[PDB]
């Protein structure tokens, strides 16, 4: 026989419609928590920094760390190496390597250190202290908060709207002329022509019953919605200001501001800055640079191939 | 739906039982989603109650 | 009832307030009596639930015929048995449906 | 004669409404189950390794359990030829090789082996531990379930349209008039000219049933259901960016966003960032990049011809 | 008996003989149904 | 009983038996019935 | 920033504003409602009712 | 059950009313759940349009 | 500047005037409107009302 | 079963329009606030200098 889940005492249940209306509040909430937790994760991997393989830093570690906020420490330790010192805590004379919290193995530990200044020319220290933005006003994690609830709006109402466009032919007649079952019948199947009386009258007993939505409601909410990610990234450091550009698109045609996205960018890109001073006190090249791209097997062969860029819109 | 000292008493127990997945809503075992099936699976609460019930 | 309660749900209060029992009666259980049952009493009109509706919604409103009223009444009782009040609760409820009586009382009495 | 199955007592059939009603239920639950499986079948090829000669390392089976949410240690074992050691099961000072829970053979486990750390310059060490993905907030499984939701609503209003759209002629008369059947089979054939009287006119007694919505829905619906397979591919790693520089589409020409889909597949890029360590321990060269290429038979010879790529939106 | 082949589910519908059946339910629903059964079972218990 | 193996929120409702209720609340509205539950709960204090 | 922030009053007042819904009109608890939106909900290329629904 | 208790004065005329409104709706599903509601619903539309039944 | 601040005033004046909005009518406390706003702020894919209220 | 907060004496709430309307009065008021404070932010950041 048919399948269904074994008794289980639950009581009644609520009608298909409540049914619908809750699973679309909760569709909605599940997204607006995705897409807010997606943004968390990407956030710390927007900003990337050349010659990796100069210094054991572990890059990945020192962005997470700015990202939450602390002022991490990087520097050179007993060893001689490069590498993430532990985070300065509290307070903003010259450090003197006893307000480092250390979270390296004891035995990496410099017994003198000094941070390195931008009087000397910066030619003389042993770490740098980095902050995630030069001047911070903002808390970062409260935009995305304030653009997810515009965003969840948006997936409510267009998934509403799926859920809503769905079409169906009714037939009206008496409540049992079993000719409906035979018209229908015929209909589903190949039928070119169909022969009935004149009280059937096909004009007007069968309407045709639609969203009513289908053609505008659905266009121009995908429009707001991709506004909103848009206005989302550039008001943080995201921006594809590289491709745009090469593109030749415009600030009419791409409804964005490029000289308003552009400086957030720069906002994280400058936070970066006291890499100049380890780049001046041993030679060194490490500049950061926003992760634009994520590399390709198609990419790979376009540089080998010198086929490489370019397309106009 | 038992009978202590020759007398019989219905109780309700509510022992909460949570389960760690939603039901599906799309898989094949929920035909169309409604209301029926609920209603007809209530009254088997009843059933040992009953058959009690008649014994005594 | 799922926002506010219904007729059907007051006059059952009202009947259980006066003392009465469907299922017990006169030491012989019934589960669906037909006599004493809540239900086929207010579909028949009994004077109890005349009593309850004119206590609660007509707010001691009655027609000087008698059977103009009772017509009237149990008109108004069975066209909304199920439906829920409009408002939030009984006293207003109340108040509106007295004003709409005592306003068409002219042509209630015509017709 | 006809063929019938051989009788089975099954009892009496619903009408032709219902078998059709739960034909498409079932259709839309196959959808569901179809696309979803699809996703999980595909998400592991999404990251692929090049010089994949230098090591002995099995990068499907790497990229399988990395995606099911292991913590795969790789690294030198008694043979001296990298692999797949155990994973760990642990939660995240140096890694002492007692950590690994081995799955290689026995003549296989290291006797003594450390994890290679960033502190030295990533110079010492045997082996690496990799992850999914660097910052863990979000299940990617939860992310496919909530667009195939979305996708399998869509495909019960498209193909309830399909179901519903079908187009007949009806004949009005009297119900066993004769003339009918005459006229019909004259249309049906060849028949330029046709004689009869005033009592039937074409232009009221034949009338035509017409889905009404072949105009507009059946197109409207398939945009909708382009839109949420794109925002699906866009919020996951699933991406065509390296095609869509080199044809020019703009942000808005596409209705998605790239930031928002370079970023994403940023996440998993930077996942197998370990992959580093290994390169400079040994002098190695595997980088992770997006697949974005299936090799073609007009590619191999698109080599070859010089001709590789081009074109303009 | 429910002998078949085929696996299409919920279409086909067997018919039998209701001999009793009581159709006076006094309540304006199934839910208030259900809810004087409940009482009724407890005063059955008493009675 | 209350034993669920899928979890949905708020759909499931059960019936009860209410043996006794008093609908009427002289108040045009649930708050002004709250006020005079706290005025009478004075007024019953002092009583 | 003031000129800012009025455009966002009424951008946003008309995302939450711009909701839609399908409203089926009949009597207060006529169950052919409910077997209606059932069936249009889920998969029903052809539907059967009487003169007394009239969708239009 | 249907008409609960109501009589027209003549017996003619509720025979016949009666006997019309029961062959008319046989094999109609019934509406609004429960008996009782529909009890009540045909209980009004007589007592409203007695007149009228009556002098048809 | 006399020519570019009368612009900017009716410039500034279109954006406080456009302000959009949803206004149901009805009796003055008929709790139905806010049961029929909590739905369809909410997903409402579907909304069951009388005649009464009039969606047009 | 269902998952409710712990009972904390609040009084009563406002319907739901006043707590929508006062919602987009407060998403107003937070977009000022961060749109003022975010050019605030990134303008220092304007100029720079070579060498």
């Amino acid at each position: 026989n048919d399948y269904i889940g074994k008794n289980k005492d639950v009581g009644l249940k609520v009608e298909l419609t409540e049914d619908i209306d809750r699973r679309i509040m909760e569709h909605r909430n599940r997204f607006r928590r995705l897409i807010f937790n997606r943004y968390v994760e990407f956030l710390p991997l927007l900003i990337n920094y050349t010659n990796q393989n100069s210094v054991g830093i572990d890059f990945l570690q020192l962005e997470i760390a700015l990202r939450q906020g602390y002022q991490v420490v990087v520097g050179k330790a007993r060893n001689g190496v490069i590498m993430i010192l532990g985070y300065i805590q509290s307070m903003y004379k010259r450090l003197t390597q006893d307000d480092i919290t250390f979270i390296i193995p004891d035995y990496l530990r410099p017994d003198y250190a000094l941070e390195i200044e931008y009087y000397d020319n910066c030619q003389s220290g042993d770490f740098i202290v980095l902050r995630n933005k030069p001047v911070n006003l903002n808390n970062d994690y409260q935009i995305i908060e304030h653009y997810c609830d515009e965003l969840a709006e948006i997936i409510l109402s267009r998934f509403s709207l799926i859920m809503q466009s769905k079409f169906s032919k009714i037939f009206l007649s008496d409540i049992q002329d079993e000719t409906i079952n035979q018209f229908i019948n015929k209909l589903y199947n190949g039928a070119p022509f169909i022969k009935t009386d004149k009280y059937i009258d096909p004009e007007e007993d069968i309407i045709d019953l639609g969203s009513d939505f289908v053609t505008t409601a659905l266009v121009e909410m995908k429009r707001e919605y991709q506004n909103k990610v848009s206005e989302l990234s550039n008001f943080l450091g995201v921006n594809s200001l590289a491709v745009d550009k090469e593109s030749g698109v415009s600030d009419t045609e791409a409804k964005s501001n490029r000289s308003f996205t552009t400086s957030n960018s720069n906002i994280y890109l400058r936070g970066r800055n006291p890499f100049e001073m380890l780049n001046r006190r041993f030679n060194l090249d490490i500049h950061p640079y926003y992760d634009d791209e994520a590399i390709s097997e198609m990419d790979i062969m376009n540089l080998k191939t010198d086929n490489f860029g370019g397309g106009k819109v | 739906m038992y009978i202590n000292n020759g007398r019989i008493n219905y109780n309700n127990e509510y022992g909460y039982r949570r389960g760690i997945y939603r039901e599906p809503f799309y898989s094949d075992n929920a035909d169309y989603n409604t209301n029926s099936k609920s209603y007809y699976d209530y009254l088997a609460r009843f059933n040992g109650f009953i058959f009690e019930l008649c014994d005594f | 009832s799922k926002h506010t309660t219904t007729l059907y749900e007051i006059i059952e209060s009202e009947l259980q307030r006066l003392g009465l029992n469907e299922f017990v009666n006169n030491d012989r259980i019934h589960f669906n009596d037909s006599k004493h049952a809540f239900m086929q009493k207010m579909l028949y009109f009994d004077d109890d639930v005349k009593q309850i509706v004119d206590h609660m919604f007509f707010k001691g409103f009655m027609f000087n015929d008698e059977r103009i009223d009772r017509y009237f009444k149990e008109s108004f009782t069975l066209r909304f048995l199920y439906r829920e009040i409009g408002r939030q609760t009984v006293e207003s409820f109340a108040s509106q449906v007295l004003y709409i009586t005592m306003t068409h009382e002219d042509y209630i009495y015509r017709v």
